């Protein structure tokens, strides 16, 4: 039941942003250069 | 009535002016994917006392 430091409040959600969405889909390949 | 009627050759072209290409090679790559489900506990219900 902690006090809320409610004067001046300030949210930052791209902190909190899943670490997922920081990038794209990472399981591209080049079938040439792997083969 | 003992004739020869026909014949077939075993002849081919040379390929001096690449008219036929034969078979194609192409890379390709497939791809699977396999997320990893949840399964159902097991739980020890314990006195809270």
């Amino acid at each position: 039941v902690s006090d809320a430091e409610d004067k001046n409040v300030n949210l930052d959600v791209g902190k909190e942003l899943p670490e997922q969405l920081k990038d794209d889909e990472d399981g591209k390949v080049n079938p040439c250069d792997e083969v | 009535d003992l004739a020869v009627i026909g014949f077939e050759l075993d002849t081919r072209f040379t390929n001096t002016n690449r008219r036929q290409r034969g078979h194609l090679l192409q890379t390709r790559a497939l791809q699977f994917r396999h997320p990893i489900p949840m399964h159902a506990p097991v739980t020890l219900p314990m006195d809270t006392m």
